[PDB]
RNA sequence: UUGUGGCAGUCAAGCGUUCAUAGCGACAUUGCUUUUUGAUUCUUCGAUGUCGGCUCUUCCUAUCAUACCGAAGCAGAAUUCGGUAAGCGUUGGAUUGUUCACCCACUAAUAGGGAACGUGAGCUGGGUUUAGACCGUCGUGAGACAGGUUAGUUUUACCCUACUGAUGAAUGUUACCGCAAUAGUAAUUGAACUUAGUACGAGAGGAACAGUUCAUUCGGAUAAUUGGUUUUUGCGGCUGUCUGAUCAGGCAUUGCCGCGAAGCUACCAUCCGCUGGAUUAUGGCUGAACGCCUCUAAGUCAGAAUCCAUGCUAGAACGCGGUGAUU
RNA sequence: UUAGUGACGCGCAUGAAUGGAUUAACGAGAUUCCCACUGUCCCUAUCUACUAUCUAGCGAAACCACAGCCAAGGGAACGGGC
RNA sequence: UACUGAUAACCGCAGCAGGUCUCCAAGGUGAACAGCCUCUAGUUGAUAGAAUAAUGUAGAUAAGGGAAGUCGGCAAAAUAG
């Protein structure tokens, strides 16, 4: 679960 | 061509064979093999190594 | 080599990449020389320029006189400590890396050289050859 | 986007595909251009690589710092027993290439060469050329008209030769057979030379001479499946690389949506056929001769063979070619020596080479001695001796 | 799409001692490009893994260098402008997460760019951009801040294709020697000596062709030598323990140390890296058009790191040949 | 040397129990430099064991419209199909 | 009131390298229930065989240089009683 596309 | 002599063992050195070490005091030591070079660097004395010409001379073996 | 290099030099194995500190063999008042470049060196990705016996390098002085420190100057390598092959077939090496300070055309800043020098460098720099006692 | 820093392609693209050679004997893909004036001679020869050794010689290169000074150089030795001529075949030109029309053979083929036509010789009636040999014994009928056909046609002529493998220390027993072009003149004279030399032997002294430049054509040492690093010389990825560092990191861009042929990939290393050119001959030595390893300056009767023999090969009881440097192939491999294709003057191919000394010390270790007599003199009597 | 950015043209008031165009070029104007940034919102929100760097390949040319040339306010040397040309190369570092930038130094040169702003089941994760925490400012407060700071899990290929290598049925069988369509292709650059303190130049300064010796980068092999590697657990030595001692050995996840053949291997070692034709630019021949002149219109000479061959690497597994034996 | 340290200060927007300025000792805290050390790197090579590999036995899963060679074109403006 | 008390008797969907309270405790080396070897006692269980390609995991060694690597000396080495 990557919190990167933000 | 000249055939040189190992500074540690007394063995004959033919061309292209062995190494040469120039020390800070400008002295030249010729080695026929990494064996004698490594014993030199380990600071061993040839008169106590049983296969060296100097040992055999100092101990009267084949004289 | 280059400007004051009278003659050519057969290849001999490189031992001194940039970053190497080698002792100073002459009486200019410097103790060591930190190599930052090599004259005549090629360009390859990630390859460090490296110097051999006889090469003219760019060097700084890390330990020595203040009037020599904190500045870049030319130097010449006179002892390698890595084995190299002569066309005689013999591999030979010194015990230490050693250079002398010079100008871009090869004139030594000092007057003497402590210890031996390589014949390859003596044949390539005559001012080195004059101020060198033992040449091997 | 553009590569941050420039660097060259890792590897040579004209040496692809880096695949195994179709045979162990590399084939000559080009022979020297023919002058139809000179006598009839072979353009190539067959030998077996024995090993490498060390040479001393006085250099003659005016302008160098080592002029008239002794240098040490590496040479490779090729055991060249005399080849045996069994057959010729004529090639005629067509708009689709050179095409063979006939192959004439000798009457008597030896066992070592008719073993080349069998995969299981121990169980066979051996039944080879047993009707072609009866094609003789009526004076020349089925043979002389084939030779006349080759004369009437066949702009190019090639002789079939085989090796005398039984004269080598190899345990193979099966002779290598090869086509070698003739580069004399008068195709009639070419084929008459062949007919006269049928069943007969040709030595390397009649083909090669000293200080001559030659090409070595051989299949090179095999190393099996190898990774991109040693196969192509690519950069090792750094230490903290997940899933391997001994790799190529990017094998292509998104578009073209394919792996390109020019990208370094793992695979076979070695056992490629290679042609290495401009290797000077430093000695052509005979086997009906002791002191093969002697010179004008040494003058101690010693063969070319080291003490203990050439490692993994044996002795050089036959003739040999000492050729400068390093040639493709490993010991015991069949090598094809070929005359040069162009005239190289070069001020280095014309240097007359006079050897001073040959290393005959053991290659199975750090050899101290060149001859057992030298060993005995240096060491003295031992407990084995009396 | 191209305002903005970048690049290139036309014109020629003037600059350039004189002289518009050697080199520049205002006032104006015609365009190209899409490596800038914007404009837009067509596709994607039941997810196309965003910065940068590392790694690797290819491509473009708007050519930095190298080859060949033309022009100059080109005497020489150095430099500038331009052309054919992308064949070959275009680095090592300090600081910054950086792209970018700036300095040091070498260099023939340190040219610009594209490939889903190439490339995360290729890496990394320094930065951005979850959750913890600190500061400053704002806010009554909870809290906010392209403001700063520190800490913060990077998953799966065994599938298809592609790529690299490796087998293989069927062309009467089997074996040997070959051809060569097609595809690929590679070598590169510099210094020193000499030419010569010569040409040139008042002098200061100061070349070039040929030739020789070496080197740079690249590539293909090789292991005679040097070096490295060591389960040759080959020889010796050392510790602790066990086999009563001795000899000889076991265990210490290869116990440690020195030497160490063989093999593998290193610009850390050595060898090698071909010569012919057709051309570009450009310079010329004859020679009209245009009774002259004109390299050009017909025709033609020489000519580049260019192209095609020579050569080098595979060998079509549905391309071919010759030969041997054929129960 | 966009780093670090020491100084300067009209400080976008420092500041006093929102604690201010110091601070020996301590810190798996953040940072810069130096010595030593090193395969981090120049620049890679080699060895060992377990894997992968081949065999006997055993034997899943993810995923799956149909499937699987490319260039250009157009097209939901980047096709395996047209 | 038997028995296990755990790399198979408990809990983790299971005969799971995890977790789960405690008693007794030989000789040597050595400061030492450290590490290494051994006696008593207990195991000899874990799918095997054949080879030794690439890439890996774990362990290591490397001439000369010596942080030039990298965001960063991460990792490893060096030191060690
Ligand atoms: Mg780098
Ligand atoms: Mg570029
Ligand atoms: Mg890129
Ligand atoms: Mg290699
Ligand atoms: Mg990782
Ligand atoms: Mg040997
Ligand atoms: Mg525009
Ligand atoms: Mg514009
Ligand atoms: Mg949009
Ligand atoms: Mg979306
Ligand atoms: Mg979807
Ligand atoms: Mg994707
Ligand atoms: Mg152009
Ligand atoms: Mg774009
Ligand atoms: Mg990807
Ligand atoms: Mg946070
Ligand atoms: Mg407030
Ligand atoms: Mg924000
Ligand atoms: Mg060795
Ligand atoms: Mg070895
Ligand atoms: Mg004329
Ligand atoms: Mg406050
Ligand atoms: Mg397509
Ligand atoms: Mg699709
Ligand atoms: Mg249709
Ligand atoms: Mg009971
Ligand atoms: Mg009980
Ligand atoms: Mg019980
Ligand atoms: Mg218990
Ligand atoms: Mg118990
Ligand atoms: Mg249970
Ligand atoms: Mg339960
Ligand atoms: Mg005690
Ligand atoms: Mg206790
Ligand atoms: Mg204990
Ligand atoms: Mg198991
Ligand atoms: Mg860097």
């Amino acid at each position: 679960e990557s919190w990167m596309e933000r | 061509m000249k055939v040189e002599i190992d500074s540690f063992s007394g063995a004959k050195i033919y061309p292209g064979r062995g190494t040469l070490f120039v020390r800070g005091d400008s002295k030249i030591f010729r080695f026929q093999n990494s064996k004698s070079a490594s014993l030199f660097k380990q600071r061993k004395n040839p008169r106590r190594i049983a296969w060296t010409v100097l040992f055999r001379k100092h101990h009267k073996k084949g004289i | 080599s280059g400007n004051g290099a009278q003659g050519t030099k057969f290849r001999i194995s490189l031992g001194l990449p940039v970053g190497a500190i080698m002792n100073c063999a002459d009486n200019s008042g410097a103790r060591n020389l930190y190599i930052i470049a090599v004259k005549g060196s090629g360009s390859r990705l990630n390859r460090l320029p490296a110097a051999s016996l006889g090469d003219m390098v760019m060097a700084t002085v890390k330990k020595g006189k203040p009037e020599l420190r904190k500045k870049v100057m030319p130097a010449i390598v006179v002892r390698q400590a890595k084995s190299w092959r002569r066309r005689d077939g013999v591999f030979l090496y010194f015990e230490d890396n050693a250079g002398v300070i010079a100008n871009p055309k090869g004139e030594m800043k000092g007057s003497a050289i402590t210890g031996p020098v390589g014949k390859e460098c003596a044949d390539l720099w005559p001012r080195v050859a004059s101020n060198s006692g033992v040449v091997v | 986007s553009h590569r941050k820093y420039e660097a060259p392609r890792h590897g040579h693209l004209g040496f692809l595909p880096r695949k195994r050679a179709a045979s162990i004997r590399a084939r000559v893909k080009a022979f020297p251009k023919d002058d139809r004036s000179k006598p009839v001679a072979l353009t190539s020869f067959l030998g077996y690589k024995a090993g490498m050794t060390t040479i001393v010689r006085d250099l003659d290169r005016p302008g160098s710092k080592f002029h008239k000074r002794e240098v040490v150089e590496a040479v490779t030795v090729v055991d060249t027993p005399p080849v045996v001529v069994v057959g010729v075949v004529g090639y005629v030109e067509t708009p689709r290439g050179l095409r063979s029309l006939t192959t004439v053979w000798a009457e008597h083929l030896s066992d070592e060469v008719k073993r080349r036509f069998y995969k299981n010789w121990y169980k066979s009636k051996k039944k080879a050329f047993t009707k072609y040999s009866a094609k003789y014994a009526q004076d020349g009928a089925g043979i002389e008209r084939e030779l006349a056909r080759i004369k009437k046609y066949a702009s190019v002529v090639r002789v079939l030769v085989h090796t005398q493998i039984r004269k080598t220390p190899l345990a193979q027993k099966k002779a290598h057979l090869a086509e070698i072009q003739l580069n004399g003149g008068s195709i009639s004279e070419k084929v008459d030379w062949a007919r006269e030399h049928f069943e007969k032997t040709v030595a390397v002294d009649s083909v090669f001479e000293q200080n001559e430049m030659i090409d070595a054509i051989a299949v090179t040492k095999g190393h099996g499946f190898e990774g991109v690093t040693h196969r192509w010389g690519t950069k090792k990825l750094p230490r903290k690389t997940h899933r391997g560092l001994r790799k190529v990191a990017c094998i292509g861009a998104w578009h073209p949506a394919h792996v390109m042929w020019s990208v370094a990939r793992a695979g076979q290393r070695g056992y490629h056929s290679r042609t290495s050119i401009n290797h000077k001959i430093y000695r052509v030595g005979k086997g009906d001769d002791e002191a093969n390893g002697a010179t004008s300056f040494d003058r101690t009767k010693k063969t070319i063979t080291p003490m203990g023999g050439f490692v993994h090969y044996g002795e050089i009881k036959n003739d040999f070619i000492m050729v400068k440097g390093c040639i493709p192939g490993n010991r015991k491999r069949i090598v094809t020596l070929r005359k040069s294709l162009y005239t190289n003057t070069s001020r280095k191919a014309l240097e007359e080479v006079s050897l001073k000394w040959i290393d005959t010390a053991s290659k199975f270790g750090k050899g101290r001695f060149q001859t057992p007599a030298e060993k005995h003199a240096f060491m003295g009597t031992l407990k084995k001796d009396l």
